[PDB]
């Protein structure tokens, strides 16, 4: 086509779509992670895990508003990577990268993966 | 805006 | 912070968005402008329009699943900002500019507004 | 990814 872009739409979208995540608005999910709970939007998580978006295409989990993760997954790296699904940032650490990595693998996050597979190697 |  | 971030990630998620909206998958309102529907995303919706914004963050307006756009609003215009929100690229023609422009005004889609005004100032 |  003979469109124009505007670069930043992609990240201001985003960023608007974390500011609406932190005021708690129109969220439309809990996600439980053994005694935490966070709240979320499903089209985001869905955009940003496999894993979310076999659950909300499945025409009975679509509509629950509660959906409970495996009890092997860490909290901690469930939420770093949540921030990362609305930011693009990811707070990989060396306590909390194999945590990040075995939640990343669940949730079907390839990219987050393919990162923490690489430092991983570095430092051995 | 850019040509993409 | 120490953060990492993955340079394509907030553009993914837009595709993500965009695909979703094209399979109709978790759409929860209908804009309609005159005769036309277009169904969408309440949460794009916000993040692109500052009319979207301030309408799903009233305590009533938030709960209706049908939104009636203004009668002076172009179904066309319309459709050209919807696919600019899910895909950041505007299809900006000689025939479409004036509409274009007044919806993005109507929406209060900033970015647009500018490039609208700048495209029209050069053909004069 | 980059440093940002
Ligand atoms: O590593 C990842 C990230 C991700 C996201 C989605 N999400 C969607 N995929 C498609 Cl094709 N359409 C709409 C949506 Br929402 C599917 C798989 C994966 N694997
Ligand atoms: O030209 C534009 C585009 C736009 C988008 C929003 N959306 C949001 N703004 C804020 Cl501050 N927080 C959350 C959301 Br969603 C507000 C105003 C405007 N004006
Ligand atoms: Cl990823
Ligand atoms: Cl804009």
């Amino acid at each position: 086509d003979s469109c124009i872009q505007f670069t930043r739409h992609a990240s201001d979208v985003l960023l608007n779509l974390n500011r609406l995540r932190s005021r708690d608005i129109l969220t439309d999910v809990v996600i439980v992670v053994s005694r935490e709970q966070f709240r979320a939007h499903k089209t985001v998580l869905m955009a940003c895990s496999g894993l979310f978006y076999s659950i909300f295409t499945d025409q009975l989990k679509c509509n629950l508003s509660v959906i409970n993760l495996d009890p092997e997954i860490n909290p901690e790296g469930f939420c770093i990577l949540l921030d990362f699904m609305y930011t693009s940032r990811l707070n990989l650490r060396e306590g909390n990268i194999m945590a990040v990595m075995a939640t990343a693998m669940y949730l079907q996050m390839e990219h987050v993966v393919d990162t923490c597979r690489k430092f991983i190697k570095a430092s051995e | 805006w850019v040509i993409p």
